[PDB]
C-alpha cells in the first residue's frame, strides 16, 4: 500500500536512463523520450485505475523493456527484441544491476524484497518478454490508438546478414508471407489484458516472422527442380557458417549464449579460441562498473593490477586487432564460391538444426515456443490452400 | 622414501606445492618435491571405427556393458600359442542378448563371427575378472549380472581357422534371495545390497555360495551403490559403498571400517589396479592412489590429488604404462552427464615413493555422452595410451590412441511429408515464386535498360508532387481533429512504387521532401543517424549505405546488381515514419493523463531530475 | 581544508561526526590533530 | 564442469535435505529398535559422527585394535520390506509441502537412483552466471598452460562479490609460474595468511556450506593449507636464494602446539641453515660452536616432532645428513 | 588481520602493553585413562622493553629511530596503564649456603630456646625459595623450622634424619 509509489519514483528514473542512454549514445532521436512518455503515464492511471486498498501493482523488469520495445514499433524502428537483449546482456543499457548503482539516494528506505525485483535478477525467457507485451499492449492500448505495424523489412534485413544467405531469400520469403497472410500487409501485433493465460496461438508478430524465415528456407532448397542452388554449395554453407570469429556482433553474440542455462549449445564455452577470451574479459570490465576489513581488498589488488604488468594494448598498440561488421561477410562471402535425394535434405538438415538454434537464442525462446510457432504456421498454410 | 606424511593420509592438490623435503645436498636438485619437472604434454587422438549395435536420473545398480582385454584359454595353455584378443558387450532389441584381432589398430576379425548368446534378462554388469600374475596365465571366462539372474560363462579354444570364440556356461544362480546383486569380482565372490557373499566357480559345465559371508547394510544408505575387490589376494576383501570402505578377511574373524566419506566427500568409483599393491579409489573433490602397505597387507594411503570438477554422477577408469625408470597410471575420470575427460599422471617408482606431475584434458566428439572407457594392455617424452570409449545414446564405439606429438530426430519428423494427396499442393506455392520470379526477372529490367532517363526523371516529379498531395489533406485532419486527448504509412499510393531505381537522387528527393515541410505539425526522422542499427557501425550517408551492401552480395548474387536495388528502398518505404503530428501534439497530451492522476503522483511524474 | 594527520602512516584525514575513529589507509585508532592557519603572537627577551 | 565457488541457496535445495535426512533420521531410529531386538533434522543427525576437521574423509588406521566381529545376519529382502513402510507411509504429510518435482526427487531417490542433475545448473542470477563461466576457462587456460590470458581471467573472478576463499588461493601459481614481471608469489601468500588465518575452534554443531576444514580454513588443530604452503614455499626460496632467520623466527613466534609437520620444517630451518655454514671456505673460533647450535637444534625439534602423532620421518636417515657435517667441522 | 604492536603505540593508548598467555593444561583421569590437552587464553601479562617478546629485541639504531622510541633505547621498563612501572631489586640471603647467625629474636619464640641457629635459603633451579632454620634448645634437643603455606612448623631433627635414608644411630 505504501513505498509501491517509492518503487514508481525510480522506475520511471532507471527508465530515464535506459532511455538516455539510447540517445545521447546510439543516436535514437529526441522524440523517442516523448513517444514513451505517452507510454509510461497512461499505466499509472491503470494502477489508479486500480484501487489504493489492496493494489499490488504489476512492475518487473520485463515491463520496462516491453514499453520500450512499443515505442521502437510505434517510431518503426529496426531495433527488436534481438537488438535488446543484445544490448542489455553485454552489459550497455541498464537493465542488469539496476537496484544497487542507479537510486545513490532513494535506495535505502525501500524494503528487501523490492529492492530483489527492481535490479536486473535474470534475464527474461521463453515469452516472458513477449507475454509482458501481450499485457502492455492489452493493458494501455498501444492498439487503436497508435500504430502497431512491425516493419517486418527492417528485421529480414537483419536475417539475411546473420547467416549470409543471397538475397534471394528476403522476396522468397516475402511471397510466402504475401500469400499466407490475413490483410497482406501489417504482421499484428497482439494486445491481452483478458487473463492470465498463455493462448496458443503464437499471436505475436515478430514470432511469426522466424516462422516464414524458417519454412522458405527449406522449400527453396528441398524443392529445387531449377538446380540452382547445388547440394555443394550447401556444404560450403553451414562448413563456412559453423565458423567462430571475433567480430563485436559475435564476440556480443556470446555473451548471449552465456546467460542462458536452461537450453544446451549454452555449455559452448570450452570450444573458445586465442582471441575470443581477451575481449570476453575486456568486456568483463564492463561488468564492474555494473556491479575495516576494507584496505585489505585494497591490499588485494596491489598484487593484481587489472592492465597487464607490462605489454599492454594501450597506446602503441597495432593496425587493427578487431575487424568490423562488413568485412567478415567479405571473407564469409568470399569464401563460398561454387554456385553454378536421401543425402541432399541431409545436408540440409545440417542447417535445421543450425540455424533454428542460432535463431533460438537470439530471441529468448525455448524449441517448443518454436514447435508452436511451426505447427501453427504449417498447418494454417495448408489449411487456406487445401 | 620422503618425509611429510601421515600414515593415514597423504596430499598433493591441485597447483600449491609439495608438502616434504628432504634437503639431500647432492647437486642434483636439492629436494625431493613431489612435483617432477618437464615439458608439456598433451594428447592427439587416432579416431577409429570399431564396432556398434526418468531424464533427471539415472540408476546406480548398473555398472558396464562392455569388458575386452587380452585372454588365453585352454587349449592356449597346453600349446605354445598365448595371446588371444577378445571384445564383448550387450546390444540387442531388450539388450538381453551378449556378443578381437589387432592388425596396426584394433579392429573386430575378418571371420567377424561374434557368438551372440540369448538371455532372458537385459545386462547391467560386463567383465572378465583379470588375472593375478601369480598364476602365469590368463583367466578365461566372464563375469554377467543380469536383472533377473546370474551368469557365468568361459571362453574355450578360440580358433585361427575360424577365429570362433565358444563358451560354456555356468549354472545360472537366480534370486533365491531376491534382491538385485550389484558387484562380482574374482582377482561366484558377489555383493548383494546390503549383503555379500562366497560362491563356488564351477569346472564343471555337464552338471553354490560358500557359508561364510557377511553383511553390510547401511541403514542410512539411501543410494544402491556397491563395489567389492579383494586386496592383494590375501582373502581381504574390501567393501564399498558412497559413503564408507569395510575391509573384512573372510579368512578370520576380521573385519575393520577404514574411510569415513558422509562429511564433504563421497565414494565415487574405485578401478582395481592390475598391480596388486598400487590400487586406485576415486571419492568426490579427490583422487586417491591408495596402494598395499608392503608388510602387513591391510590398507595403505598414499599420494593423492584433489578432483577439480564437481560432480554426481562421476566414474573412473586407470591404465597401467610401465617404462624403465618407473611406472605411470593415467587416471580417466569421466561422467555420463559431460563429454570432457580429466588425466593424472602417478610416477610409481620401486621404492614406495611416487610424486606426480600434473593434469590435462583434451576433446571428444559431438553427437552423444560418455559413460564407459575402456583401456587397452597392448601386449605389455612421448607418453602413449590407448582406449576405447562407449557413449550413452550413441551405439558407435570408437577407439582411440592418445599420445604426446548435428540433424536432430526431431527435425525430419516435422518438415518432408511423403503424403501423396500434397505432395503437388505445395508444389504449385512452390511453382508460384518460380512464376513470380521470373516474372520479376524482366519487371525490374524494365527499369535497368533506363540510366538516367527523362520518364524516371519525370517520374520522380510525378512522384514527390503525388507525396505533397496526400500529406497536406491528412495534415489539416489532424488538425481538425486536434483536440481529441485520447498514423504513419507513406504507402497510399499504388501506380508501380517501383518503376524508378536511383538511390542518389531519391535522397535529394526526400531532402526536397523535408524542405517542402519545414514549419511545424509535421516532423520526421533522419535516415543517415538512424540506419545504423541494421549494420552497427558508422552509417555516413545514404549515397554509400548502398556501396557496402552493393559489395555485399557480389559472389553470391546472379548478375549482382538487381537483388540489391530493390531491398534499398523497400527499407525507405518501410522505415517511411514521415507523420509524426509535431511538439504541440504530445506536449498537449503527456499533461493530460497527468492532471487525472492527483498530487501524489505528480511528483511522481517527473522526467529531468539528476 | 580542515583535516587532521594520521599517526603511523601520516594520512591526512579529514573526520566528520558519527565516523569511525579508525584511519582510512591503516586501522589505526590512534590520531593526532594538526593546526590550521590562526594567529598567535608573542614577546621576546 | 568444475567447483564453483558460490555461497548459492534456493528453497528446493534447503528442502530436499530436509526432505532427506529427516527421513533418515527416522529409518536410523527405526533401525534403533531392530538392531536391539535380536529442530533442524540435519543439526540432529550430526550429532553422532564426527567431521573430519583435516580431510575429506576421516581416515582410520586398520593395523590396530580396531577389529571387529562380522555380522553373518544377513539383511534379506524380507527384513527390508518390512522396516521402510512406517516411515514412509507416515513421510507423506511434508511430501504434500514440498513442491511437485520434490514428491519426485525423493520417492525416485528413495530406491537407489542417483540424480543426474547439477544443482548450480539452474542457478540464474546473470552474476553467478558468469561465475561459472569464468571459473570453467580459468581451469582451461591451467590445464592447457597458459598463464598471461589465465591471469587475466583470475584478476576479474576476485573482483566479482560472492567468490569464496578456494579459487583464490588454490591456483595463486598464476604469480608464482609467470616469474616474467611478475609479483614472484610469495607475497600473495603473505597477504593469505594474515587476514584469513585465525585460532578459532571447530564448533561441529552448525551445518556448513561454502567453507571446508579439509583446504580453506584457518582455526585450530588444523593449520592453514594455505600457511603450511607458505612455511614450505619460502624456505625453498631461502633454498633457492643461493632472510634465512626471518623464517625461523616467523617459525619460532607461533607455539603450534598441536601437529608435527610444522616441527620438521622448523628443524628444517635449522639443517638447511647448517650447510652453508658448514663449508667455511676451508681448503678459526666463531664459526666451530656456531654449528653446533643447529646440529644440537634438529635433534630437539624432530625429538618433539616424533613425540606427535603420525609423522612418519626418516628417523635413521635425517641424522646422518647432520652427522656429515661434523666431518666438514671436526 | 593481525599486526605487530611497538612500544610506542601503548603509551599513546595509555593501557599496557600486555602479551598473550598460552597455558595449556591436562585432564588425566584414572592414572591417565584419557589426555586432553586444552592451549588456553589466559589474558595479558605484559612485556619489558627490549625483552625476547618486544618487538625492538634485535632491533638496530636505525630501526629503533623508525619506530618511534630512542636511538639509544634503554629497555627495562614495563608500560602499565602507561605508566613505566619497571620492578626494584632486593637484597635477600645468599642462598646454597647454611648461615650460622646469632639473633635475640630466636629467644622470643619459646622456653627452653636459645639465640643459636642455622639459617639456610634453600633455592629450587626455577628460582623459588624455601628458608629452612634449625633452632638449638638448652635442654640438648635440636628442632628442625620451617614456614610451609601461612605458619611456622616445629619438628625434631631424629625425626627427619631417620626419614631422609635408612640409617643407624652410628652412621
Ligand atoms: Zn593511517
Amino acid at each position: 500500500h505504501e513505498a509501491k509509489l517509492l518503487f514508481l519514483k525510480s522506475f520511471q528514473f532507471i527508465l530515464k536512463r535506459q532511455i538516455r542512454w539510447l540517445i545521447t549514445e546510439m543516436r535514437f532521436p529526441k522524440e523517442f523520450e516523448h513517444v514513451a512518455k505517452i507510454i509510461w503515464l497512461k499505466i499509472l492511471k491503470t494502477i489508479n485505475d486500480q484501487p489504493q486498498e489492496e493494489l499490488k501493482l504489476q512492475l518487473h523488469m520485463t515491463s520496462t523493456i516491453s514499453i520500450l520495445y512499443l515505442a521502437s514499433t510505434h517510431l518503426s524502428l529496426p531495433v527488436y527484441t534481438c537488438d535488446y537483449i543484445k544490448w542489455i546482456c553485454t552489459a550497455k543499457m541498464p537493465y542488469f544491476q539496476a537496484s544497487e548503482i542507479l537510486p545513490k539516494s532513494w535506495r535505502i528506505q525501500l524494503p528487501n524484497y523490492y529492492v530483489s525485483i527492481l535490479e536486473g535478477s535474470i534475464s527474461p525467457f521463453n515469452g516472458q518478454l513477449y507475454n509482458k507485451i501481450a499485457l502492455t499492449c492489452g493493458m494501455i492500448h498501444f492498439k487503436e490508438f497508435f500504430n502497431s505495424e512491425i516493419s517486418c523489412q527492417g528485421l529480414l534485413l537483419k536475417l539475411v546478414m546473420q547467416c549470409a544467405l543471397p538475397p534471394e531469400f528476403y522476396f522468397y520469403t516475402k511471397q510466402v508471407i504475401e500469400f499466407e497472410e490475413t490483410d497482406i500487409r501489417n504482421l499484428t501485433l497482439w494486445e491481452r489484458t483478458d487473463e492470465r493465460h498463455t493462448g496458443r496461438v503464437s499471436n505475436h508478430a515478430e514470432l511469426r516472422v522466424l516462422s516464414y524465415f524458417m519454412l522458405t528456407i527449406n522449400w527453396m532448397l528441398s524443392f529445387d527442380r531449377d538446380r540452382q542452388y547445388p547440394l555443394k554449395w550447401i556444404l560450403s554453407l553451414t562448413e563456412s557458417l559453423t565458423q567462430r570469429t571475433t567480430t563485436s556482433e559475435s564476440i556480443g553474440r556470446n555473451i548471449v549464449k552465456v546467460v542462458y542455462p536452461d537450453k544446451p549449445t549454452s555449455s559452448d564455452y570450452f570450444q573458445w579460441s586465442e582471441e575470443e577470451t581477451l575481449e570476453f574479459l575486456k568486456w568483463m570490465e564492463k561488468q564492474f562498473l555494473p556491479t575495516d576489513q576494507k584496505i585489505a581488498r585494497r591490499k588485494l589488488y596491489k598484487i593484481f593490477p587489472l592492465d597487464r604488468e607490462a605489454n599492454h594494448d594501450g597506446e602503441f598498440n597495432d593496425s587493427t586487432h578487431q575487424l568490423t561488421f562488413i568485412e567478415d561477410l567479405q571473407e564469409r562471402y568470399a569464401k563460398q564460391t561454387p554456385f553454378f535425394p536421401p543425402a541432399r535434405k541431409e545436408a540440409i538438415g545440417r542447417l535445421l538444426t543450425h540455424i533454428a538454434s542460432q535463431l533460438l537464442v537470439d530471441f529468448a525462446i525455448s524449441k517448443e515456443q518454436l514447435k508452436d510457432c511451426i505447427s501453427r504456421i504449417k498447418n494454417a498454410c495448408l489449411h487456406r490452400m487445401n | 622414501l620422503g618425509v611429510g606424511v601421515q600414515g593415514a593420509s597423504l596430499y598433493c592438490p591441485q597447483e600449491n606445492y609439495t608438502t616434504k623435503k628432504q634437503e639431500k645436498p647432492q647437486w642434483l636438485r636439492p629436494v625431493d618435491d613431489t612435483l617432477a619437472e618437464d615439458a608439456l604434454d598433451l594428447h592427439i587422438v587416432v579416431k577409429s571405427l570399431l564396432c556398434d549395435t526418468d531424464a533427471f536420473f539415472w540408476d546406480p545398480t548398473v555398472a558396464n556393458r562392455l569388458d575386452s582385454q587380452y585372454i588365453q584359454t585352454a587349449s592356449d595353455l597346453r600349446n605354445y600359442r598365448d595371446g588371444t584378443e577378445i571384445i564383448a558387450y550387450a546390444s540387442g532389441k531388450t539388450g538381453s542378448v551378449l556378443n578381437l584381432t589387432r592388425q596396426n589398430t584394433l579392429h573386430l576379425n575378418r571371420h567377424n563371427n561374434v557368438t551372440s548368446i540369448e538371455l532372458h534378462s537385459p545386462i547391467k554388469s560386463i567383465k572378465i575378472p583379470g588375472a593375478s600374475e601369480s598364476i602365469g596365465r590368463r583367466s578365461n571366462l566372464v563375469g554377467i549380472i543380469t536383472e533377473n539372474s546370474f551368469q557365468i560363462f568361459r571362453i574355450e579354444s578360440v580358433h585361427s581357422r575360424s577365429c570362433d570364440v565358444m563358451v560354456s556356461s555356468s549354472e545360472p544362480l537366480y534370486f533365491v534371495e531376491i534382491d538385485d546383486l550389484q558387484v562380482v569380482d574374482f582377482a561366484a565372490i558377489i555383493d548383494i545390497k546390503g549383503n555379500w557373499s562366497i560362491g563356488r566357480i564351477p569346472k564343471n559345465f555337464n552338471n553354490l555360495i560358500d557359508n561364510l559371508h557377511g553383511t553390510i547394510f547401511d541403514p542410512e544408505e539411501l543410494s544402491s551403490w556397491k563395489r567389492i575387490e579383494w586386496f592383494s589376494h590375501f582373502q581381504k576383501i574390501l567393501v564399498f559403498d558412497r559413503s564408507k570402505m569395510i575391509e573384512i578377511d573372510f579368512m578370520n574373524n576380521w573385519q575393520t571400517e577404514v574411510v569415513q566419506a558422509k562429511a564433504w566427500s563421497n565414494i565415487r568409483d574405485y578401478k582395481r589396479i592390475d598391480d596388486k599393491n598400487g590400487i586406485l579409489l576415486t571419492s568426490r573433490e579427490i583422487i586417491i592412489v591408495g596402494a598395499s602397505e608392503s608388510n602387513d597387507p591391510v590398507r595403505r594411503i598414499s599420494w593423492k590429488h584433489d578432483l577439480d570438477p564437481d560432480d554426481t554422477t562421476l566414474r573412473i577408469t586407470v591404465q597401467k604404462v610401465k617404462k624403465p625408470d618407473h611406472i605411470l597410471l593415467v587416471a580417466f575420470v569421466y561422467s555420463m552427464r559431460h563429454k570432457r575427460i580429466y588425466m593424472h599422471v602417478f610416477s610409481h617408482r620401486k621404492a614406495n615413493l611416487f610424486q606426480s606431475l600434473g593434469c590435462s584434458t583434451v576433446l571428444e566428439i559431438p553427437g552423444g555422452t560418455p559413460t564407459g572407457i575402456e583401456t587397452i594392455l597392448t601386449l605389455d617424452f612421448e607418453l602413449v595410451v590407448d582406449f576405447l570409449v562407449k557413449l550413452r545414446n550413441s551405439s558407435e564405439v570408437y577407439y582411440y590412441a592418445l599420445s604426446n606429438t548435428v540433424d536432430h530426430p526431431e527435425w525430419a519428423s516435422l518438415f518432408n511429408n511423403a503424403d501423396e494427396r500434397e505432395k503437388e499442393s505445395i508444389g504449385a506455392l512452390v511453382s508460384q515464386i518460380k512464376l513470380k520470379e521470373r516474372e520479376r526477372i524482366s519487371r525490374v529490367q524494365n527499369l535497368i535498360e533506363h540510366e538516367n532517363s527523362h520518364d524516371e526523371d519525370k517520374y520522380l516529379q510525378d512522384l514527390g508532387y503525388r507525396l505533397s498531395i496526400a500529406t497536406n489533406e491528412l495534415l489539416e485532419s489532424w488538425q481538425k481533429t486536434k483536440d481529441e486527448s485520447i498514423h504513419s504509412k507513406l504507402k497510399n499510393l499504388l501506380e508501380n512504387s517501383d518503376s524508378f531505381a536511383s538511390i542518389p537522387e531519391f535522397s535529394s528527393l526526400l531532402d526536397q521532401f523535408f524542405q517542402y515541410y519545414q514549419d511545424q505539425d509535421v516532423t520526421f526522422i533522419g535516415f543517415e543517424k538512424l540506419l545504423h542499427l541494421f549494420l552497427h557501425e558508422d552509417v555516413p550517408g545514404l549515397d554509400i549505405f548502398y556501396n557496402k551492401l552493393l559489395q555485399c552480395w557480389v559472389l553470391v548474387s546472379p548478375q549482382a546488381e538487381l537483388l540489391t536495388k530493390e531491398i534499398v528502398k523497400d527499407i525507405i518505404w518501410s522505415l517511411a515514419r514521415l507523420e509524426k503530428p509535431s511538439l504541440f501534439e504530445p506536449i498537449q497530451n503527456e499533461i493530460s493523463r497527468s492532471l487525472s492522476g492527483p498530487y501524489q503522483d505528480i511528483i511522481s511524474s517527473w522526467d529531468m531530475d539528476d | 581544508t580542515l583535516k587532521y594527520i594520521c599517526a603511523e602512516c601520516s594520512s591526512k584525514l579529514s573526520l566528520s561526526r558519527t565516523d569511525a575513529v579508525r584511519c582510512k589507509d591503516c586501522g589505526h585508532r590512534i590520531l593526532l590533530k594538526a593546526r590550521t592557519k590562526r594567529l598567535v603572537q608573542f614577546e621576546a627577551r | 564442469m568444475f567447483e564453483v565457488p558460490i555461497t548459492l541457496t534456493n528453497r528446493k535445495f534447503a528442502q530436499r535435505r530436509k526432505l532427506k535426512y529427516q527421513y533418515i533420521n527416522y529409518i536410523s531410529r527405526r533401525f534403533d529398535r531392530i538392531s536391539k531386538k535380536s529442530s533442524d533434522e540435519e543439526r540432529k543427525f550430526w550429532k553422532k559422527y564426527e567431521k573430519p576437521e583435516k580431510s575429506f574423509e576421516i581416515w582410520r588406521t586398520v593395523s590396530s585394535q580396531n577389529k571387529q566381529p562380522i555380522n553373518k545376519q544377513k539383511m534379506t529382502y524380507h527384513n527390508f520390506k518390512k522396516i521402510e513402510k512406517i516411515p514412509l507411509r507416515k513421510m507423506e504429510i511434508p511430501l504434500l509441502h514440498c513442491t511437485k518435482e520434490n514428491k519426485l526427487y525423493f520417492q525416485s531417490i528413495s530406491r537407489g537412483l542417483e540424480p543426474l542433475k547439477t544443482s548450480t545448473s539452474e542457478v540464474r542470477n546473470y552474476r553467478t552466471r558468469h561465475i561459472v563461466t569464468l571459473t570453467d576457462l580459468l581451469h582451461l587456460n591451467v590445464s592447457r598452460h597458459n598463464w598471461s590470458l589465465a591471469y587475466k581471467i583470475f584478476a576479474t573472478l576476485i573482483r566479482i562479490p560472492g567468490v569464496q576463499i578456494k579459487s583464490l588461493w588454490g591456483i595463486g601459481v598464476e604469480i608464482l609460474d609467470n616469474l616474467s614481471n611478475s609479483s614472484s608469489g610469495l607475497d600473495f601468500l603473505q597477504w593469505m595468511c594474515q587476514i584469513y588465518s585465525s585460532k578459532s575452534r571447530f564448533v561441529q554443531n552448525i551445518n556448513y556450506r561454502s567453507i571446508v576444514p579439509p583446504f580453506q580454513t584457518g582455526s585450530r588443530t588444523h593449520t592453514a593449507k594455505f600457511a603450511i604452503t607458505y612455511l614450505w614455499s619460502s624456505l625453498i626460496n631461502c633454498q633457492k636464494s643461493m632472510l634465512i632467520d626471518k623464517i625461523s623466527e616467523w617459525v619460532l613466534t607461533p607455539p603450534f602446539m598441536e601437529d608435527a609437520e610444522v616441527w620438521f620444517i622448523y628443524a628444517s630451518c635449522h639443517l638447511l641453515k647448517a650447510d652453508t655454514l658448514s663449508r667455511q671456505f676451508v681448503n678459526r673460533d666463531i664459526k666451530i660452536n656456531q654449528v653446533i647450535k643447529h646440529i644440537h637444534y634438529v635433534r630437539t625439534f624432530l625429538k618433539i616432532c616424533l613425540d606427535k602423532g603420525g609423522f612418519a620421518v626418516p628417523s635413521r636417515l635425517i641424522e646422518n645428513q647432520l652427522k656429515s657435517f661434523e666431518s666438514r667441522l671436526y | 588481520v593481525e599486526r605487530k604492536v611497538y612500544p610506542s603505540e601503548s603509551r599513546q593508548r595509555l593501557t599496557s602493553y600486555r602479551g598473550k598467555l598460552l597455558l595449556k593444561l591436562k585432564w588425566s583421569v584414572n592414572n591417565g585413562e584419557e589426555n586432553l590437552f586444552e592451549v588456553r587464553d589466559c589474558g595479558g601479562l605484559p612485556v619489558m622493553l627490549q625483552s625476547n617478546r618486544c618487538h625492538l629485541n634485535k632491533m638496530s639504531p636505525y630501526e629503533l629511530v623508525q619506530h618511534k622510541e630512542e636511538s639509544d633505547e634503554i629497555g627495562g621498563y614495563f608500560i602499565v596503564n602507561g605508566i613505566e612501572k619497571l620492578i626494584r631489586m632486593l637484597i635477600v640471603q645468599r642462598r646454597n649456603h647454611p648461615m650460622a647467625i646469632i639473633r635475640p629474636s630466636f629467644a622470643n619464640r619459646g622456653a627452653s630456646y636459645s639465640h643459636y641457629g642455622i639459617q639456610i635459603r634453600s633455592v629450587r633451579p626455577d628460582q623459588t625459595s624455601q628458608t629452612n632454620v634449625l633452632h638449638y634448645l638448652n635442654d640438648g634437643q635440636v628442632t628442625f623450622r620451617f614456614s610451609w603455606r601461612k605458619n611456622e612448623y616445629l619438628v625434631p631433627v631424629v625425626m627427619i634424619l631417620k626419614a631422609l635414608c635408612h640409617t643407624s644411630d652410628r652412621e
